């Protein structure tokens, strides 16, 4: 179930000065960036055009070139009608894509890292807790009929088909296996687990075959390299260290458990 | 304003003397405006790549900086990270077995 997430990350510290920039992830792999800096939405794959043609990308492209620009002189004419009501320095979120199953589609915008408005159905709206100086903008936002029909159709049609055209191009990336490496160190006892794609793992601390329940699972961490990081940390007695092990369960070894004996 | 956290972390086990990656993983913050050094005893090491800006499902930002290092018997290492959240800079020493 391949979440195909479009991050924008927009900040506006005064009049005259701003900057937009956005990544795209498909499920944990990053697809794209769009840098402020850059005219042209960069691929971070080899796949990240996905089946659409060299001139369908071209339009998708110069789309979001018009709407990076069009969406900055907005804003900042916003804040300028609403002086001094809301004032710099202002950060704007927006979340965008589809989850396919069938598919489902978002466009959530947060505004001070809490979010404000989505785009559901028809139309921009504001969500229940927002602040209501954002209603007359959103009612005006509403009255752009060709932004609504261009927005329902990037959210029902061309994102489904754009990462139906991903997960086959970008098929041998996504479904990579990378084995996990396993160190152990510590009382508190740390089994280490780096290097495994993909995500899903199973890091125990055992004697002989049972499982000690005590055992903390951290936080993934990723690497550099489209990998994962985990430890799993268990407390013992400084006298229970002998017979302890720790065991990987991934994907990637095919039945073949790491074991590391404390 | 949420203030950042930070782990570090390497890539390969640490064996002394065998280049490997140092990870510094930051996360929770907000706004995105940020500063993150590595430093190598206390020496900000100068060829730290960083990955895109990205953020969470509850909207925090994150970011994850790396470096070559080679682990030794007397080298400590860090990150240092200045953001508004906080007054002074917030440093994290690797703790010689991440
Ligand atoms: C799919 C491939 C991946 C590559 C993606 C990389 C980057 C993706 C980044 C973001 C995705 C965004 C999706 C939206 C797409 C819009 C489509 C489009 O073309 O519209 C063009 C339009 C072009 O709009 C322009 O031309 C129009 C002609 O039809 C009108 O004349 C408009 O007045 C004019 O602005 O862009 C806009 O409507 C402006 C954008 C404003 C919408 C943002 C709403 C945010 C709510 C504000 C709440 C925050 C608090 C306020 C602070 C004070
Ligand atoms: C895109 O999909 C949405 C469904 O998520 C459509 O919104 C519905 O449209 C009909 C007719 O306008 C309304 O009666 C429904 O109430 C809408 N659903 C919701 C939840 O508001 C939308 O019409 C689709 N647009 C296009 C162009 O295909
Ligand atoms: C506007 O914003 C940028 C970054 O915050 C800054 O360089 C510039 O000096 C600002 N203008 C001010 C502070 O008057
Ligand atoms: C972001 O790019 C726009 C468009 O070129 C430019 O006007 C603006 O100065 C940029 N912001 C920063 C901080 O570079």
């Amino acid at each position: 179930n391949y979440t195909f997430r479009c991050l924008q990350m927009s900040s506006f510290a005064n009049r005259s000065w701003s900057r937009t920039d956005s990544v795209v992830w498909l499920g944990d792999l990053q697809t794209h960036r769009w840098s402020n800096d850059s005219a042209t939405i960069s691929f971070t794959k080899p796949w990240s055009q996905g089946k659409l043609s060299n001139q369908q990308w071209e339009k998708l492209q110069h789309m979001f070139q018009v709407y990076r620009v069009s969406f900055t002189r907005d804003i900042q004419e916003l804040v300028k009608m609403m002086s001094p009501k809301e004032d710099y320095p202002i950060e704007i979120q927006l979340s965008a894509g589809c989850e396919m199953y069938a598919s489902e589609s978002f466009l959530h915008v947060a505004f001070q890292g809490k979010y404000v408005v989505r785009f559901w159905g028809t139309s921009w709206q504001t969500v229940p807790g927002a602040p209501s100086w954002l209603d007359l903008p959103i009612k005006v936002l509403n009255a752009d009929q060709g932004t609504s029909a261009t927005v329902q159709m990037l959210l029902n049609d061309t994102c489904p088909l754009f990462v139906r055209g991903l997960l086959e191009a970008g098929k041998s990336d996504l479904e990579k296996q990378e084995k996990p490496v396993a160190w152990l160190s510590s009382r508190q006892l740390v089994c280490h687990v780096s290097g495994f794609y993909p995500k899903p793992v199973w890091v125990m601390w055992m004697r002989g075959d049972q499982e000690q329940q005590g055992t903390h699972r951290g936080d993934f961490l990723p690497n550099a390299d489209e990998t994962w990081y985990l430890q799993a940390t268990l407390d013992v007695e400084a006298g229970e260290e002998a017979g302890l092990a720790c065991r990987v369960k991934h994907s990637s070894l095919g039945g073949q458990d790491i074991i590391l004996y404390w | 304003q949420k203030t950042p956290q930070i782990q570090v972390y390497s890539r390969h086990p640490p064996e002394n003397g065998k280049p490997n990656i140092l990870n510094c993983y930051v996360t929770q913050f907000h706004p995105p405006h940020i500063e993150i050094q590595m430093l190598k005893n206390g020496k900000k090491i100068p060829k730290v790549e960083m990955s895109d800006m990205s953020f969470s499902k509850d909207w925090s930002f994150y970011i994850l900086a790396h470096t070559e290092f080679t682990p030794t018997e007397t080298d400590t290492y860090a990150c240092r990270v200045k953001h508004a959240s906080m007054a002074e800079p917030k440093t994290v020493y690797w703790d010689r077995d991440m």
